[PDB]
Parts: structure tokens; sequence; C-alpha cells
């Protein structure tokens, strides 16, 4: 999981 | 039935001083560093033009590759004038001193947890850190300290590796980047062992960090210290502080420093915390 808003 | 005798700060303190509570995990965000004069980097006041496509682009990895320079300009704009950890940071150092701290997971890149005395093994910097920077060339990866990086940021020269002249990048995680493998491997082990989750100064809106709260065992009490309630289930699609089913989640609403002071006072630690903070602040002021 990518760092996301 | 529940581990907290009441869903209050007072109940949390009684639990922490019982034999039932041995291992504390702290989850911390931008809110614990605002009183250190470091405002949130997602806050709409750094958004002050480099032809950026939209606002997020300055912290997105896709834009940063092949177009650094805006980031490094903003880094000089926002670089703190001083690195002075807050009461909250030293509260976590006290947790470590009292043998209660299993781990601190931080979303912050500002190194204040390290200055306050948390060691690398105590820390999971989920979004990385400015503490170290690395040459981006895969065959090189020379490491540089913040003192070096700070000098290049303020010279307004893009930081270049002294060995191979590639870009040198602070060890932070940009939006769109995978979190470090250490984040997921620590999480797998730590949440088997946690007796208390202390959630401080985060809105739990950044992923996958925010999903940490769902990794706690069902019995584990969770205390939020934050200006605003956060982490509740989204009714349009968590923490349960207020319903008749609430049994383990506690929200203390206010500045994180004041909430940590209030918990320290209940624990009998207020004089120890005051003495530690005044000593460490005096030391930093005298640098
Ligand atoms: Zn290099």
């Amino acid at each position: 999981p990518r760092k996301q808003l | 039935e529940r581990l907290l005798d009441e869903l209050t700060l007072e109940g949390v303190a009684r639990y922490m001083q019982s034999e039932r509570c041995r291992r504390v995990i702290c989850l911390v965000g931008a809110g614990i560093s605002t009183s250190a004069g470091i405002p949130d980097f997602r806050s709409p006041s750094t958004g002050l033009k480099y032809h950026l496509p939209y606002p997020e682009a300055i912290f997105e990895i896709s834009y940063f590759k092949k177009h650094p320079e805006p980031f490094f300009a903003l880094a000089k704009e926002l670089y703190p004038g001083q690195f002075k950890p807050t009461i909250c940071h030293y509260f976590m150092r006290l947790l470590k001193d009292k043998g209660l701290l299993l781990r601190c997971y931080t979303q912050n890149i500002d190194t204040l947890e390290r200055i306050a005395g948390l060691e690398q093994e105590d820390l999971v910097e989920a979004h990385g850190t400015f503490y170290t920077s690395h040459c981006v060339s895969a065959s090189c990866r020379h490491e540089y300290p913040l003192s070096w990086m700070k000098e290049k940021i303020f010279s307004e020269v893009t930081p270049k590796c002294e060995n191979c002249q590639s870009l040198v990048k602070p060890d932070i995680v940009f939006f769109g980047e995978s979190l470090p493998a250490r984040f997921f491997s620590c999480m797998q082990s730590d949440f088997l062992k946690v007796d208390l989750l202390l959630v401080m100064g985060t809105s739990l809106q950044v992923q996958p960090f925010a999903s940490l709260i769902s990794k706690a065992p069902l019995s584990t009490p969770r205390l939020l210290i934050n200006k605003e309630k956060a982490g509740q289930s989204d009714p349009f699609l968590g923490m349960d502080f207020d319903s008749k089913k609430a049994y383990r989640d506690v929200a203390w609403l206010g500045e994180c420093d004041q909430g940590c002071l209030a918990l320290a006072e209940l624990l009998g630690w207020k004089k120890e915390l005051e003495d530690l903070v005044r000593r460490e602040h005096a030391s930093i002021d005298a640098q």
C-alpha cells in the first residue's frame, strides 16, 4: 500500500 | 467486561499502573510537533509558483522524480528555526524510562522523537525522516547526515552526492511511495504484544498508517489525545468512544501537550516530566 491521502 | 474500569483518562491511568498493562504502543502525528513550532506539512499555509500541476504535486513522488528543486525550495522555506521536542515527545521518553514503551510509530519526519531520546529500535518512522539522506543512485547509496543536508538546502543548491554526483534525497516517504518494509514487519510483531494504544496528535487520515488502529487486539484500550475526535467509522462507507457499545476507546480533547501533562499528573509523573522537559529545553536553548 502506497502512502495515500 | 473490559480492561478499563471507566472510559476516562483516570481509568487509563489506573490501567497503566496495573499489572495488566506492560507494553504501550504510541501512534503519533503532526499534532505532537505543532507546539514545537513545526506546523503540519499538509496544512494550507505552505501552499504559497513553480508551475506545479496541483497542490499535492510538491509531496508526490512522481513529480519529485525529474523535477526536484520545488521540494528543496519549499524545504528551505519550512526548515525549522530550532529542533525542540515538546512535552509529548518527552512523555514518550518517560514511557521508555519506566519500561512501558514497546514502540512509537510516527508519521513525522522532523526527528524530534530522536532528539527527545527515543532510540532507533524504539521507533518506526512510518513516513521516513530527515535524520539521514541518501544518494539516489542504486549502486552508491552514500548516506549523509542532516547537518550536511541542511547546508545544501539553505545554499539553494540541489544536494549532489560527493562520490558520484547523483541527487541526494532525504529519507522521507513521498505520497505515492511504498512505506518502508520495517513498518509492516514491526506492525506484524508489535500488535501481538500491545496492552495499550496511545494515539496522539493525528487525524488518522493518512494511509496505510491510519489502519494501525484496526490491528490492535480486541481487548486493548485505545486512548486518543488530540484536538479533535478522530478514527471513528465513516458513516458514508474504527474507534467507538460514545455509543452504548463503547468499551475500550477514550478520547481526551485538547492540545497534545496538555493531555500528556494531565495523564502524567494522574500517574504521579508530573514532577519527573517537568524536570526532564526543563532540563532538555535548557540544554537545547544553550546549544
Ligand atoms: Zn552517490
